[PDB]
Formats: C-alpha cells, structure tokens, sequence
DNA sequence: GCGTCCTTCGGAAGAGATTCAGA
DNA sequence: TCTGAATCTCTTCCAGCACACATCAGGACGC
RNA sequence: GAUGUGUGCU
C-alpha cells in the first residue's frame, strides 16, 4: 500500500486510517522520539504540518513540489485549533501569546 | 524446490521439521521405487512384494 | 465459572501486612451476588453486589 | 507568529464574546433535506453557511456577495470552514457547577470555600441546605443543613435570613467572599499555630488564594453561568446511507442539555412547586455534569447498549484523546507499507523500493518533471498519463528517486536506529528489500513483518536523512560504544566455516606467495579450505604520525584466513583474522577497523563481509541433520544412577530419617547434578571427540559437527539449545514456583512422553504469555522515560566545573564485572590523574578519555578517575558538551545541539522491552544461577576487610556476625584486584593482613537457613514467647524435646501483638550477661519463620546456631520478573523496611525509652543539639553509647530508601547508587548500557529543590520551586552584595518530576490530563513552548537538532 | 556519486550546521539560477552541496559574503 | 412504512480524607 | 484531648503498528 | 466515525 496527496479526515484534516481507504500510515508516538533523537528537526516538522493536519501548507507545498521547488511554508495544525476549542468548550480558556 | 536456512532449527527447537523431512525423503523414495518398478512394464508380482 | 459457591482466598497483598482474608462467594445462574468475606479485624462483611 | 500559550478560567463576558449565537433548541439536522434547524445545534445563522459561498435561503451563490448578510435566513456567507472556528453558547437558566472544578481531587471549590467535598456535593444536588449571610442568628457562612432543618430555621428564624440550596447557593458564597483579607486571616493562623498537618493544610489554601489574588481570575467563575458550545465540524453529524445518522456523542449531550435547559426555562415562567423546579434543576446539573466529563459522577450515562459515550474529556484525557492520537502522533502523507524480504545484493545505503509503489509515492515529482520536459501540459493531463501508466513514466521516476532518499521504520520504534534512511532502488515485485546488516538495528526477522517507507519531501528533509539518518551513519549504536552493524548468523557462520583449520588438507604443508594466489589454488580445487598453510602477507601498519608503513612477512595460517585478508583494508593488523571468527571476534574486528580507519572504510569492509560470509557460506553447505544431535553415550547409565539414588531416597524417608523437606531438596539437587553431568558428557562428546588423522596418527581437533558449528560460532543457539537437543532437557518447573520433582529426562532428538509434554507446557505458556501482557509495563516506562526528559538538549560547550563523579570498576563478589575501561571511555576527566609516580600528573584536566588514552590508563594500573558527569553539570536549561562526554553514536564528543534526553530514554527502555518481546525464544527454563555456598580466592594477595564485625568460635576463627560485610583481596601490586559479598554467619579461613595462596577458601558459609549467631554465652530463657499465643510448639513425646516455630503478622493473636518474640541470655545466677565494652543486654530477637531446635535453660557457646530460617529465595530472575526493579529505582518507592540513617553528625546518645517506640538523640560535640528521633523497637540498632555517628552512617540495617541519601550523602552518592543498582539490573540480563544515560534521567529526576529560607531572594518559605530558577537567582544576587536563598535539592520520581514541569502542556500531554489543566486553570499559568514535546504538538521546529539555530536566533532576536 | 558525507561533515564540523548549509545552497542552487561550482554528474541539488562542501569552497562565511556581495552589487545595479 | 419525540469480576501505586492512640 | 502515624477510600495507569470482517446510528407510538 | 470479533510481527 502507498499513499500520495489524497483524501483526509473530517473532525481533524488527517489523512484517513487504513487500506480500504487510501490511507496512509501512521507516524506514532514512539516515531517523533526516533526523530527527535537524530536531532532532524525539518524531517519532522514536515512530517506534522505540511503532510498532515495543516491545510494551506499542505496545498502550498504540493504546488511547489509540482513546481520544480522543494519548499516548506507551514502554519499550524489543524489538530491544535481542535483541541483549543475543545478545551474552550468547557470552562478554559486557552488562547495563544502575542 | 525449496531451499531454507538451517539456523532457524537449534535456536528454535522444532526438530519435527527435520526428522518430517528425513521420513518425507523416505516416502519419496519408496514412491520413486514403485514409479520405477511401474513405468517399465512390470508384472503384479513384483510391485505386489515391494 | 458455574454457579455455586467458590471460598476464594483473596491472598498476600491485602491488608500490606501479610494476614490472608477469606471470602465466600455466592454466584448465581441468574441473580444478585452474595459475597461474604472477612475483615482484618475477625469480622464478618456480607457485600451484595 | 506568536512565543507563548496562556490559560485561565473563562468569565461569562469572555464566553459570550467567544460565541456567535444563542443555540436554545435541541434540532440537528432535520432527518430531511440536509438543511440547519432555525435555532438548533447545527445552525446557518449562528456557526457558518453549509456550502461554500452559498447563503442558506439561496439569495447568494458567489464570490461577489462576500462579506454580506442575507435577510431571508439572515446567514452571512463566507468560507464553509468558519463552521470550524466559530463556537456558540447556551445561557443556562440556573447557574451550573462545572465537574472538573468540583472533583479534581482536591476540589477547588472545596478548599477555597473551606468545606469537604461531601457537603458541597450534598449542596450541589440539592439534598441540602447551606446558610449564606445568616445574620443575627447563630449560623454560620458555612454552615449545611438539612430539610428539617431548614423548616427550624424558618419556623424560629423567619426573617430577612437566606440559606439558598444548588449552585446558586456557592456561587453566591464564592461572590460574596474576599480574598485579601481570607489570605491574612490564613496568614495569621498559619504564624500563630505550632502544629504540622494544620500547617501544610494552611499552605496549601494559601497557595490556590495567592494563585487566584495574583491572577486575574475570580472564585464565582467556577460555576457555569454560560455554556460554550462546539463548533459543528468539530462533532459533524455526518450521513449515511438512510435517513439516520451517525452515533455522534458530543451532540447527543449537548441536545439532552438544551432540552433539559429549555424545561428549566419553561417551568420557571409556569411557577411550578420548588420541588419539581428543584428537582428538574438537579438533572440539569448533572446533565451538564455529564457532559463535562461523564463518568466523573457515580454511574455513567449511556447511549446504546449499555457503552459510555464519550463527552468532552473523554476525547482529550486518555490513550484515545486529542494529544496522544493526532498531536504527538499523526497519519502521514507519502507512506507506504508492504513485505520485506532480504536481497543481499544491496550495498548498506540502498534498499528495494517496488516498482509499483515508488509511483505511488513521488508521484507528485512525477508530475513535475513531466510538466518540466513538455510531456504533459497540466496536473490532468499528467495525472491521467501517470495512472495509466505509460513507457515513459518509468524513465521519469528513474530520475526523481536517484538520490532521493527514503525512511524505512518498523512497527515499534524501540530505540532511534528504528528510522533510518535508505536511497532506494527500483525492483519488479511488491517487497522491500532490505539489506541484512540493518536487521539487527530494526529486530526486523523476515517471517512476515512489515516496514513503512516515508518520503522526506523538502530539500532540508532530503539533506537530514542524508547526514544524519542514512544507515551509513548509523553503524554505532547510541545506547553503547557497540557497533551496531553486525553479521549476524549467515555471515558469522561462513566467516566461521571460512576461516578455521582441521589437521588434515587436501594439501597442508604447502608454502603461498600470496592471498590471491590462495585464493586461486582454493578455487581450482587444489587445496582445502581448512588447510595450514604458510601464506607470504604484507599487513600495513599507521603506527606513525598517519603513514601507512608495510611490512611483509610469512605467518602459519590457514586458506580460508588468507582468502578474507584479501578484503581487510590496509591498516589493520593481521592478528584479527588470524583465529576463529565467532561473532564477538568479528564485532571486534569492526570495532577496531572503525576506530582505525574511519566509517568509510567501515562501510566497505562491512558489505564486503556481508559478501564474502555469504559466498563462502553457500559453498560450505552447512546443514543439519538428525545425526549431527549426538547424544552421548553414558547418559542412561547416568538416568539409572540417578533414579537408583531416588529410589534409595524415597525409601529412606519411609525409613523417618528423611522428611519431606531436605529429601525433596535433596532429590532435587542430585536430578540437578545428573543434569549437569549428562550435560558436561554432552559437551565433551560433541566438539572435542572427533579423531581425526594427522597422516601419521590420530589426534583430536575442534568438531565440525554443525550443530556445534553454529552454537560455537554465534550465530544461532546457545549452551541451554544444544543442552535441550542432546543431552536432557531440564527441570520444568510448576507455574506457581513448585519444581517438578521427576524433570524431563527426554530430549528433541528422541520423543517426548504425553506427560513430560505437558509439563513443558506450564513453562511455555507463562513465557509466552509473560511478552504479550507484560511488554506493556516495559513500554510504559520508557514512555515515562521519554517525557520526563523531554526537554534535555546540549545547549552550552563547557561549563567550567571542577566538580564530578568517581569511577572505579565495579567488583562487589566476583571478577570484574565492567572494568574501568569500559566506566570511563569517552568521559571528560575532571582532575589531573596520577600514575604510581604520584605528583606526576598523567591526563590533562579537561580532556575527553578516547581509546588510546583508555588504554594509556590501564598501563600504569589506574585504580580511580573524576570525570565529568551530567548530574554535577552547572549549566541552566542544558547540559554542557564537556559535562557529557562521547557522543556515543561517533567517535567525538557530543557536538552542540543535540536531545540527549530522548537518546538516554530509549536506551535504557528498550534493552527492557526487546528482552521481554523475546523471552520465549530460550523456552520456559528457569536459569536459575547455582547459589553457591563457598568463596574461593582467584589471586594471591592481601585481604581486607572494610566495616565488617566478626567474633571468636570455638576453633578460635573469626565468623561474619554482620550484615553489610565486605571482602576485598588486593594483590601484592596495591590494587584491588577481587572482592566478595559473603553473607551473615559466614565462617572464614582466614583474616586481615596475611596473604592467601590461591587454590584456598577464606570465607565458608551455608546460603539457606540464616543464623542468628550470638557473641558472648550464657543460658537462655525465653522472653515474650508463650506457646499458642505467639508461637507454635510441637514436642516428640518419646524424647520430650520442645520444638517452636514462631508466627507472623498474620496469625498473630490480636491481644498479641504488642508481645515481641526474642532471646534473652543469662547466666547461672540469672543476672543479665553483658556484651563486653557495652551495657546492653543479650536481647537478640526474633524474626518471623524461624525454626528453633533449642531447650529453654541450657548452656550454649559464643558464636553458635540461635536459630534456622528458611530463605524462600526462589525466582526465575528474567527480564519480566526483575524489571519492577527498575521502575521501583526511578520512581523511587521508600522500601518496606527502610533503612534508618543518622541525620547529624556528632555524640549519640538515648532518650526518652519506651515512648511507643525506642528514641535516640544525637548531639553534636559544639553545635546545637535539637534532633531526635523514635526508633521503631523492630530492629537492632548498630550504634551503641560510646561511638561518635556522622550523617550518612547505617544506624539500622535494610535497604536505603533514594531520598535519605539525597538528602544527607549529597547527590554524587544517590546518582552513584541508582546508576549501581540499575546497571546491576541490566549486567544480570548481560545487556549493556553506558552509565551516561541513566545519569542524564537521574539529572532529569533532580530539578525540584525545596527553600529553607528565602534570604534576601523573593521565594516562600517552603515553596517547592524548580532548581534552575534558584540558582540563576542566587548567581543574579551573589553578584551583587545580597545573601542567596538556602535550598535543599529533592529527588521526584519520574513520573512526578515530568507532571511537575514548568510547561504545563508537557504535563497535560502525559499524563492525568484534567489534573493539569485544572491547576494550570485556577493558577492562571503561562506556557512558554520551551522543551519538545511542546513544540511537536504546536507545530513548529523542536528546538533540538537542525532547528536548534533557528531556535538561538529567535530567543537571541528578543 | 554520495554515499556517505563524513568527510564533508569534517569540513564544517557541527553535523547540524552542515545540513543548514547545504540546505541554503542547494536552494540557491534549485529556484535561483545560480550553477555549480563542480561538475555536476546528473545528481539532485542536495549531493551536489554536499559535495561542494566537501571541496571545501563553500561554508556559513563563503555563503554569506557571497550573498553580502551580490546584494552590494544589486543595489548598485539600480543606478 | 413514514415521522416526532424524552452490572458485579485486577493490581499497583499514589494522593487525600478519616481514625487511632498516646503524652 | 491535640496531633503525628496508621488506615480507608477514590483515582489513574496499564505498547506499537497493521489487516480483515461485521453492526450502528431512537425505537416507541400515531397515522 | 465509534464499537465488537478474529489475525500478523515484535
Ligand atoms: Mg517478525
Ligand atoms: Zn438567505
Ligand atoms: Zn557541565
């Protein structure tokens, strides 16, 4: 099973979970401390923006990449805006610092 | 037909694969013998002692 | 399990000193429990569901 | 963008303008025309249109109307992803208690309003009363009560007196309540009462007002006043097939809270009896309770068939919220999954991506190169040419996947070299192949595992797995200066047929002129491969300043070795293939080429091997059949001598001689020796018993049997697997820890019987079953591990310290365990060592202890260094590179930089857990060591012997009669060359500063049944011992001799246990006998199981058995049953028995006795003397009246608890002792982990420090603040002329010290998710994304490897 | 053409900085028009930083007052 | 067929609430 | 009878990835 | 999308 650019999720923009549809495969908990450990700070900050749960960056780099150019332009995921209004919908409020 | 690796029997000590192997090499020849003894045209005599 | 009496031990780790308890479970096929068991102090604690 | 997350708790202006609209109608989508309701959950008017661009009424349809708001439906139309981003509210009629703020254990409400939570909950649900400004009566402002009550209070006080019930009641009392002056009354009662628990509950509430004064919180908004509600695509409601709808949860909540708000509402205008309105608000409440986080309450609320439906909570807490599921860990784009398979022609930078998948993967390379050659003219046209495949396509992807290169990861990621990366090549087929080296790296078998490849998409992806995770780059492994790209078990085993002689050859005493003339004589069949040969050599040697010098000579060796000196680079010595290479040989021989050479060479020589053990191997063809499993000969005459002695046995203990005690251990003990020799014949027939003929005579040799070929080798098997084959297969115990009295004497060459089947059967399954549900625990703690050391990264290059660590090799009973070259490589010094020449220095003070000057220590016999250590490191948010020490991974010292906190927790996590996920490939045996009862000296040299007390026996010998005994021999050089740990009642040959030959015991004793062995005689009466009561007697009534066992806690009697078992011992006048030099009394208690074969008034020597106690020290001692240990030494439990320490130094003395327990007092000889502590009366105190006792001395005996000697032996002697304990732990399972790890987790555990007094700093009292925050604090004013602020450094468990961050979004991400948020809530706290974890979950570069430049620029811009 | 970039590594040696470099250059490389130093021999822009690194004519400092010098010429260029 | 609606059962550890006993 | 020490009770945790299949979504009542 | 079952490699 591969899985380029194809269809994500709907709660949280994550590409979808399985063969059956096509998905891709998960890149776990115990992943991000192998690539912390290599000290590959790139690797893995497209490996949790720009082909995952952030939305602009993924289009914009999917441009690039079908543009001749290798160029990471990421926001934030939409994964972290989930769990702010998650957090805001009981009584918390937790809101970024300028 | 097969070619498999023998360090995987004494690590794992599933010696039924070789003496399988050894009573299958056994099978296989009694059946060779009667496939010889059957091709060229033989009476029932002789299979029927084999 | 079938459905009986079963006197478990409940053994060691109770208490964190080492006295064993005992208690007498009642399983029905079809019903409430009954379980009966001791406590650290010799008393008797019948525990219904 | 932004630099920090800030939390509160949300005021109801603030959730208003949070909100868009007002939902008051509980209407999803209609089960029609999938349109918004007007005023429901899911609403046009509120969160945002449906469709994009497009107004609900349909009045709309483009861009060009952006902006404005229709008046048909009035739905403003934007982007349909505002429904996303744009919450709602529900003003609730009454106000409503939220749950977290209510049972967070401790309750917040209940502490700031100075209740317990059972009254406030009584409140809460309306089953009581509560008085709020009772006025001129005598209730109080706290006061509850009851129904009844109330009907008093109004019949008797019917005034203006208010006493509301429901969470209008707290809020009114949270509103109405000050906080200044709440604080200073506390402050007050705090300073004037004396008292400890009173005390910490007083600093505790003045800890949460402070938080809330200095915040810009308040108290009144804990209670719900308006509900935020989630935007809808944030719960969708999405269809399905049919009218009905998916089982949503969030929405199925919210709908039974606006129902029963919109009851509420409407029984408030109908005037209804206070009991319905009271009632119906009451399951508002715990509606809205439930929706919060359900579950919290009693009983769950349920949606279908009985399964708890998820609230809020419930999707952030747990294995299955939004931090563990999809931030910390996320599906990824660009991933493939299939098969691996071997394919050994690879090279160790290359693996086999399948023809069909590397076009589903850089597909989007695919498309633009096609669009950058004219092929196609759009992504179309390019898409539609790419899936139908056509014959250029492939000479497309040839070029976006020739230096591209991609990351294979297996399933569990264990340790870091689990991700590495590979350029790929194009195969026909549907497996990756996989080059065998790695193997051992991924624990990647090929019986039908899987591998994920990841495309690195950016050009800086690309360029980190080319530097940093290529599998080039990773042939060191970071737990240990091991190579890690190792043959393993084909190659060794041709490397091992290869290079190895038998006396005979096809021609042997033939002389070559050269290994390609070997080479070719062996490929013509002329010669043996095993032949003995004189091969003419040239071994180049650098042993100059980098100049490669040659040297020719003439070296008796074999064939096969001068065949594979063909591939050793020119640099090494020819005294490395010149044997038989096993794997420890050839894992050696890489070592050394590394060290030498460099990794280039290293790589070549590694696939070179990889070639030549597979090409040699092929042609050995080294099989195994059912006659290379010899069993020896003499192994029934063996079983019959054992079962004749089993007879003879069993019917002695008919006879009454024997019991059934020592007969089974006995039994036991000669199957065990039958074992062993049956082994032992085994082992002697298989590999030296081979005649074979010199041309001459026979002689022997090493067997070629091969079965002993591949378990001498290494490559498969081991001593227990040929053991299990040939000869006998064991003693199979019983699960509960019974040993099997009749063992297996069958093995896997013979049959096995329908009963000894199922006995091996126990076994198997427990150790099948001990991997599948109990690798979760090792697991567990190395994500423990992980998060608590999240945040460690090299972020300085020398701090300048003098301070450090002492190692010596570790020796504590038999030969060197690790010697100190192993301790100390790659370790900066700290103090200029001595040779035995000393004031000569020998190191620099600061250099790094690389291999050649390891070893230029083992020349002059250095005992003892100082190196740098990460838990002495000075540095602030960090550690500095010199304080570390070798990278591990290269050949350097750590380059700045770098998470060391993630290197070090993997490493010690996963020797635990890939030991535990493989202990079912050596069976079920129990590999119990033999529990040896005698201590031998290897070498001749002196004896000493360090805190040991020992008394005079009958024989006049001198007898271990302490517990922390130690025996060390020191050669007659002045090292110590060997030690020992002999336990209590051990007998010794011979003493203190006479050397002892070797060949000879010094220390003799029995392992089982410890003595409690007096020292001065007299008779004996028994104290505080009364049959039945305490003890059991059981007494032959031929000879009429007492024997009494003791009891212990458990059948103690009640009215017993204040009576305490002992010996007392007296004389014939029955005065009490005296220890000489002391006055206190022969009173020697008496454990519990203990066995007494003595008369009560008899006499008895000094130095003589009191008393017999079984040991009951019966374990397999694997890496599942061993490795509670290692989380116990982390989490640092206080033992069950703790070991009393001495807190001051000076006189001791004894108090007040018999307080309940004994009482001791030390007092210094000048300074104060305030200290005193009550001894429980259990165990014997070491320190008499007439010693001197300095803080860190053992007054009674046990394990120490990790806390007491943080606390008085400083931190060098508690990072010392977790370090010992853990590696002894890991030592006993023979897996290696360099010490540099678990000090880096000890340092981790150590950050929290408590004040003593503030000084002329601005911290609390006894405020628990963090380390680092001290100390930058102490530095800022010691500079100036202001006194610092005295701590006391305290030592947190590791899953403390990670839920004590400074980041409370670590905490959250962790563990206990709403008792962090609640805290975080009510202190108001303020997140600063400092560590790694924070920056994972937010997205942005981790301020640890590449990133950490960007990291520095952007701290140093503000 | 590049297998493994420890030589380069001990060219500029921080193994971090080095990938930071090789990223800028590789990149001016890519999107900006700028050629090689050494031949290239049909390789991505990556190995052929790399391999420039490893020549030895390029680092953090060559990088940077290249790009000074350029941008001193650009701004000139506006006459 | 459309359609509108109001069980119990682990175990280990830790915290934090209660109770003992003892001076 | 105030207050440390012991005990009782409630909460939190228990691996990583992957594949296959099925069932579900209110069902009780009015028309 | 969530549950339930079965299965693979550790
Ligand atoms: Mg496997
Ligand atoms: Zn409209
Ligand atoms: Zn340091």
């Amino acid at each position: 099973h591969a899985r380029s650019t194809g269809s994500y999720s709907l709660v949280t923009q994550q590409p979808l979970g399985g063969k059956a549809q096509f998905g891709g495969q998960r890149f776990g908990e115990m992943e991000v401390w192998a690539l912390e450990a290599y000290g590959a700070a790139y690797t893995l900050q497209e490996m949790l923006t720009v082909k995952s749960d952030d939305v602009n960056g993924r289009t914009k780099m999917y441009k690039n990449i079908v543009d001749g150019n290798h160029q990471m332009e990421p926001g934030m995921p939409e994964s972290f805006n989930v769990l702010l209004k998650e957090i805001r919908s009981l009584g918390i409020n937790i809101e970024l610092e300028d | 037909d097969i070619v498999l690796n023998p360090l995987g029997v004494p690590s794992r000590m599933n010696i039924g694969q070789i003496l399988e192997t050894h009573l299958g090499m056994a099978a296989k020849g009694i059946g060779d013998k009667i496939n010889a003894m059957l091709k060229q045209q033989q009476e029932v005599a002789k299979l029927r002692e084999f | 399990r079938s459905p009986g009496v079963f006197f478990d031990s409940d053994k060691g780790k109770t208490h964190s000193s080492g006295k064993v308890l005992y208690n007498a479970r009642i399983i029905p096929y079809r019903g409430s429990w009954l379980d009966f068991e001791f406590d650290p102090k010799d008393n008797l604690f019948v525990r219904i569901d | 963008e932004f630099d920090a997350i800030k939390i509160a708790l949300a005021s109801p202006d603030m959730i208003r303008s949070w909100s868009f609209g007002e939902v008051k109608k509980p209407e999803t989508i209609n089960y029609r025309t999938f349109k918004p309701e007007r005023d429901g959950l899911f609403c046009a008017r509120i969160f945002g249109p449906v469709k994009d661009y497009e107004c609900l009424c349909g009045k709309y349809k483009r861009l060009k109307h952006r902006g404005v708001i229709c008046e048909k439906c009035g739905v403003e139309v934007t982007q349909t992803k505002v429904r996303r981003e744009r919450m709602g509210h529900i003003e609730l009629a009454s106000p409503t208690a939220h749950i977290w703020f209510l049972k967070s254990l401790p309750s917040r409400i209940g502490l700031l309003l100075d209740m317990p939570l059972r009254d406030i909950e009584r409140v809460l649900y309306f089953e009581s009363y509560v008085v709020i400004e009772g006025g001129m009566t005598n209730l109080e402002r706290q006061q509850i009560l009851t129904e009844e009550q109330y009907l008093d209070a109004l019949e008797e006080f019917g005034d203006e007196f208010d006493a509301k019930m429901g969470a209008e009641a707290i809020q009114a009392l949270l509103k109405s309540m000050d906080l200044e002056q709440e604080c200073e009354q506390l402050r007050e009662e705090l300073n004037e009462t004396n008292s400890e628990t009173k005390r910490k509950k007083l600093t505790k509430r003045i800890k949460l007002l402070e938080a809330f004064v200095q915040s810009g919180n308040k108290p009144e908004w804990m209670i719900l006043t308006v509900l935020p509600v989630l935007p809808p695509d944030l719960r969708p409601l999405v269809p399905l097939d049919g009218g009905r709808f998916a089982t949503s949860d969030l929405n199925d909540l919210y709908r039974r809270v606006i129902n029963r708000n919109n009851r509420l509402k409407r029984l408030l205008d109908l005037a209804a009896p206070d009991i319905i309105v009271r009632n119906e608000k009451r399951m508002l409440q715990e509606a809205v309770d439930a929706l919060l986080d359900n579950g919290r309450r009693g009983r769950a609320i349920t949606g279908s068939n009985k399964r708890p439906l998820k609230s809020l909570a419930d999707m952030i807490k747990g294995k299955q919220g939004r931090f563990r599921q999809n931030l910390l860990g996320k599906r990824v784009d660009y991933s493939g999954r299939s098969v691996i398979t071997v394919g050994p022609y690879l090279r160790l930078h290359q693996c086999g991506l399948p023809k069909k998948m590397a076009l589903e993967l850089f597909k989007p390379f695919i498309y633009g190169k096609l669009e950058l050659r004219g092929l196609a003219t759009t992504i179309k046209a390019a898409k539609k040419m790419v899936e139908r495949e056509e014959a250029v396509v492939w000479d497309i992807l040839d070029e976006v996947i020739r230096e591209h290169p991609v990351l294979l990861n297996r399933a569990p990621t264990l340790h870091r070299l689990g991700i590495q990366a590979f350029e790929p090549v194009l195969i026909e087929g549907k497996a990756i192949q996989l080059h065998p080296l790695v193997c051992a790296a991924y624990n990647a078998d090929f019986d039908g595992d899987q591998m994920a490849v990841h495309v690195p998409l950016t050009l800086e992806a690309q360029l980190e797995a080319r530097a940093l995770m290529m599998s080039t780059n990773n042939i060191l492994s970071p737990a240990n200066g091991e190579p890690i790209i190792v043959p393993s078990q084909d190659v060794v085993l041709g490397l091992y047929y290869m290079t190895r002689d038998c006396v005979n050859a096809k021609g042997e005493g033939m002389v070559l002129t050269g290994p390609k003339e070997a080479e070719r004589l062996y490929r013509s069949g002329l010669a043996s491969l095993h032949a003995r040969v004189k091969v003419r050599i040239t071994e180049y040697e650098k042993d100059a300043n980098g100049e490669l010098v040659a040297k020719t000579s003439l070296k008796d060796t074999t064939v096969g070795r001068a065949i594979l000196w063909m591939i050793v680079p020119k640099g090494l010595p020819y005294s490395i293939v010149n044997q038989a290479l096993g794997k420890k040989a050839i894992s050696k021989m890489l070592n050394t080429c590394y060290r030498i050479l460099g990794l280039k060479p290293t790589v070549i020589f590694a696939d070179q091997i990889m070639y030549t053990g597979f090409a040699y191997a092929a042609r050995s063809g080294a099989s195994v059949g059912i006659d290379d499993m010899v069993i020896p000969e003499k192994k029934h005459e063996i079983i019959s001598e054992a079962e004749a002695e089993v007879a003879e046995i069993q019917e002695q203990f008919q006879s009454g001689l024997v019991t059934a005690g020592e007969r089974y251990n006995k039994v036991i003990d000669i199957w065990a020796a039958a074992n062993d020799r049956v082994s032992k014949a085994m082992m002697d027939n298989l590999q030296t018993e081979t005649v074979i003929n010199r041309d001459g005579q026979e002689e022997k040799q090493v067997s070629f049997n091969s079965i002993y070929m591949m378990a001498d080798s290494g490559a498969r098997g081991s001593a227990a697997q040929i053991r299990q084959l040939a000869g006998m297969r064991g003693l199979m115990a019983k699960p509960d820890g019974s040993i099997i009295e009749t063992p297996i004497t069958a093995n896997f060459r013979e049959g096995l019987n329908v009963l000894q089947y199922f006995i091996s059967t126990h076994g198997a399954r427990k150790g099948l079953a001990d991997t599948a549900l109990k690798t979760a625990n090792s697991g567990y703690l190395t994500r423990r591990l992980v998060d608590v050391a999240q945040d460690l990264v090299v972020t300085e290059d020398d701090c300048g310290t003098h301070e450090g660590i002492m190692m010596t090799p570790v020796i504590e009973g038999g030969d060197v365990k690790e010697p100190l070259r192993d301790r100390v490589l790659g370790r900066v010094t700290a103090e200029d060592v001595l040779k035995p020449g000393t004031a000569d220095i020998l190191v620099p003070r600061n250099t790094l202890l690389h291999e050649q000057w390891c070893d230029l220590l083992e020349e002059n016999s250095v005992d003892a260094v100082k190196v740098r250590s990460v838990v002495s490191c000075d540095t602030d948010f960090g550690v500095c590179a010199h304080c570390y020490g070798r990278d591990l991974a290269r050949g350097h010292i750590i380059n700045k930089g770098e998470a060391i906190g993630v290197i070090a927790a993997q490493s010690i996590g996963e020797p635990g857990t890939q030991l535990t996920m493989r202990t079912f490939h050596i069976g079920g045996a129990a590999s119990r060591a033999a529990a040896e009862s005698s201590i031998q000296v290897k070498n001749k040299g002196s004896i000493k012997l360090s805190n040991v007390k020992s008394v005079v026996n009958s024989s006049g010998k001198l007898v271990i009669t302490s517990r922390n005994t130690e025996l060390k021999l020191i050669d007659e050089f002045g090292r110590t060359k060997e030690s020992y740990k002999v336990p209590y009642g051990a007998v010794l040959a011979k003493g203190d500063g006479e050397q002892v030959a070797g060949g000879e015991t010094v220390a003799n004793w029995d392992p089982h049944t410890m003595p409690v062995i007096t020292e001065v005689s007299g008779f004996v009466r028994f104290t505080d011992m009364i049959d039945g009561q305490t003890i059991t007697r059981q007494t032959d009534e031929l000879t009429g001799l007492s024997s009494l066992v003791v009891l212990d806690s458990a059948e103690r009697t009640a009215g017993g246990k204040d009576l305490r078992p002992a010996l007392k011992i007296v004389d014939a006048q029955g005065n009490d006998v005296l220890i000489p030099g002391t006055d206190m009394p022969a009173q020697y208690f008496l454990p519990g199981k203990a066995i007494v074969q003595l008369e009560d008034g008899v006499q008895i020597s000094s130095g003589d058995t009191l008393a017999r106690i079984p040991q009951e020290s019966g374990g397999t001692k694997d890496i599942t049953g061993g490795l509670p240990r290692v989380a116990d030494l982390f989490e640092a439990r206080r033992p069950k028995e703790p070991a009393i320490l001495a807190e001051i130094s000076g006189i001791v003395s004894f108090g007040k006795e018999t307080k309940g327990k004994r009482r001791l007092v030390i007092t210094p000889v000048d300074g104060s003397d305030p200290y005193e502590e009550m001894i429980p009366k259990w165990r014997q105190l070491n320190v008499f009246e007439g010693e001197r006792v300095e803080r860190g001395d053992v007054i009674s005996d046990g394990p120490e608890a990790p806390h007491d000697i943080l606390r008085l032996r400083g931190v060098h002697a508690v990072t010392r002792y977790i370090v010992n304990e853990v590696q002894d732990v890991y030592r006993l399972q023979g897996v290696k982990i360099n010490d540099k790890h678990i000090e880096v987790i000890v340092r981790q555990m150590l950050r929290k420090a408590t004040i003593v007094n503030a000084g002329s700093s601005d911290f609390l009292e006894g405020e628990q603040v963090e380390y680092s925050r001290v100390k930058i604090a102490n530095r800022e004013l010691e500079a100036n002329g202001k006194v610092g602020a005295t701590y006391s450094r305290d030592l947190l468990g590791i899953t403390k010290a990670s839920l004590a961050t400074e980041s409370f979004i670590s905490a959250a991400s962790f563990q206990e998710t709403t008792r962090v948020l609640t805290e975080a809530a009510v202190a108001g706290k303020r997140d600063e994304l400092r560590g790694l974890k924070e920056n994972v979950i937010v997205g942005r570069l981790i301020p640890a490897g590449t990133g950490y430049a960007y990291h520095q620029d952007r701290m140093r811009r503000r | 053409a590049r297998v493994t970039v420890q030589d380069a590594v001990e060219k500029i040696g921080n193994r971090f900085d080095l990938v930071l470099v090789a990223a800028r250059r590789a990149r001016q490389m890519q999107v900006g028009g700028k050629d090689p130093l050494v031949p290239e021999e049909n390789d991505k822009t990556t190995v052929i930083a790399l391999r420039e690194i490893e020549e030895g004519l390029i680092n953090n400092q060559i990088l940077d007052v290249r790009e000074r010098q350029e941008q001193q010429e650009q701004e000139a260029a506006e006459l």
